[PDB]
RNA sequence: UUUUUUUUUUUUUUUUUUUUUUUUUUCUCCUCUUUUUUUUUUUU
């Protein structure tokens, strides 16, 4: 199946709007759609909602032997994936020219910026070291997949907590959250992507565009730049032909926006840590809105487990026992035996000769 | 203008793996000679540290006299020293980083008569190896 | 007192596909000075 086609009235409508500098959902040019984070119960699990897009991030680590060369570091897989439910079009093996640019954007940003400290993730050298493996999923496609995926990966990596080990002499030992307390990670900086769309040959731009605005646009400019004032990746693409003052304006915009986004992320992580430390209740369950029609709560219930013995007993007692015609096995020659109606002769011989 | 040439190399890695890496080299017409009797100023314009002619002579170690005897060539009475970059490269790739750091401080100093020369980036001082050789003899 | 005739917007649609983080170097390296090494003890 494919996606609904685009009419010739929506294009006209978006472009008269954009010329007039007013958008459908009210937000002005240099605005984001507000964000909403939600944390799981086990560490390294979060749900981010940018506008109406959803991404699920989940980090997990595991212990392997560290290849050959680079004997004193650890490896860091990544695997983006696009879920059929994100949008009708996404299909397991028919969108192979977006997956590549997306995985690449994500990997170049996260792994070349050198914000995670993969130095101090060893146990021995030449021997077992921790191999982390981030995982993100797209749940609902409404435009700007990469900003949401980046914020999700950031929060998921800044909320993980490893296991922990004791190493002394030449001897190993592996603990558990009851034997020893899980340990956080070390994060130098926080590289956060920003995207820009250009409209009618670079004459206008719009910050944080959604999927309809994405079908009436020429090309895209992404600018990933960590906190402080340090740019980390840019990737122009689509159909655009750019100037040189504009790259600088964009860099300013990304600076401002990443400042604000880092404010939000830090505040949310702090509040979450405070909640987890106070001693209150957390998790995916205690996030469902209760002022809303599609949520319901029920404490536990013994249903009545008073009768099952009797029913089972009568059922077993009330049915016909196994019968008693026992069959016989026939022996032809050691190696082959037959049971059933059997064959008339001992074996075939000179049937046709 | 420039004249491309090549340089093969035999790098031995820590795991015992050697390789014939090939690399580049770009000659030039005019390597500055940082002397006060260069018979044409403009072509290089001598934009750096520049000697003043009072000495009787000029002494250039070939490679070893600066490899080990370097500790001699600091006395501010010694005058008129010029270093060939090929000796610097030898000492760097043979004597680690300490001796070389003293040598580069020596160079980067307005107290002595030390300059550096681009032997290997000059168009008729470069010579290619031949059948049967060694670093010492080629050097 | 000025008749009659001079065509026009390409034809076509009912195509198969059995992969998967990365990717590829940089050498040997002088740690300065009262010592053997003190040690019970009690108040946390």
């Amino acid at each position: 199946m494919k996606e609904t086609p685009l009419s010739n009235c929506e294009r006209r409508f978006l472009l008269r709007a954009i010329e007039e500098k007013k958008r459908l959902d009210g937000r002005q040019t240099y605005d984001y759609r507000n964000i909403r984070i939600s944390f799981g119960t086990d560490y390294g699990c979060c749900i981010v909602e940018l506008g109406k897009t959803r991404v699920l991030g989940q980090v997990s680590c595991e212990l392997v032997s560290p290849k050959l060369n680079r004997a004193t570091e650890g490896i860091l897989f990544f695997n983006l994936e696009l879920s059929q439910m994100a949008a009708p079009a996404f299909e397991p093996g028919r969108q192979s020219d977006l997956l590549v640019k997306l995985n690449r954007l994500m990997e170049r940003c996260l792994r070349n910026s050198k914000c995670i400290d993969t130095e101090s993730l060893c146990v021995v050298a030449g021997e077992k070291v921790w191999q982390i493996r981030v995982d993100l999923h797209l749940l609902n496609h409404d435009g700007n997949i990469i900003d949401a995926a980046s914020i999700a990966a950031i929060v998921a990596l800044c909320h993980f907590r490893r296991p922990d080990v004791s190493v002394q002499g030449d001897e190993v030992t592996l603990y558990t959250p009851e034997e020893r307390d899980p340990v956080p990670l070390s994060i130098h900086h926080m590289p956060i992507c920003v995207s820009f769309a250009f409209f009618q040959q670079g004459t206008y731009l719009l910050v944080d565009p959604n999927e309809r605005e994405e079908r009436v646009m020429d090309g895209l400019l992404v600018i990933a730049m960590n906190k402080h004032r340090e740019i980390c990746t840019i990737q122009s693409s689509g159909g655009i032909m750019l100037l040189k003052d504009q790259v600088l304006r964009c860099s300013k915009i990304a600076g401002v926006k990443v400042a604000e986004i880092t404010e939000l992320i830090l505040k949310a992580l702090e509040n979450d840590q405070k909640v987890r430390k106070e001693g209150g209740k957390f998790g995916f369950a205690e996030s469902i809105a209760n002022q809303r029609i599609t949520a319901f709560k029920m404490e536990k219930a013994p249903i009545d487990t008073s009768d099952v013995e009797e029913k089972a007993e009568e059922i077993i007692a009330e049915a016909e026992p196994p019968s008693e015609v026992v069959s016989t096995p026939v022996l032809w020659t050691p190696g082959t035996a037959q049971i059933g109606e059997g064959v008339e002769n001992s074996w075939g011989d000179l049937e046709d000769s | 203008m420039l004249q491309k040439r090549e340089k093969v190399l035999l790098l031995r890695t820590f795991q015992g793996r050697t390789l014939r890496i090939v690399r580049e080299h770009y000659l030039r017409p005019c390597v500055p000679c940082h002397s006060p009797l260069c018979p044409q100023p403009a072509a290089c314009s001598h934009d750096g540290k520049l000697l003043s002619s009072d000495v009787t002579h000029y002494v250039i170690p070939d490679w070893k006299v600066v490899q080990d005897y370097l500790e001699i060539l600091e006395f501010p009475e010694l005058k008129g020293i010029i270093f060939m970059q090929t000796a610097c490269q030898a000492v760097q790739h043979q004597r680690g980083r300490r001796q070389y750091n003293k040598l580069r401080n020596l160079l980067k100093d307005a107290r002595h008569d030390c300059i550096l020369f681009a032997n290997e980036f000059q168009q008729c001082c470069y010579l290619p190896r031949e059948r049967g050789e060694s670093m010492e003899k080629w050097q």
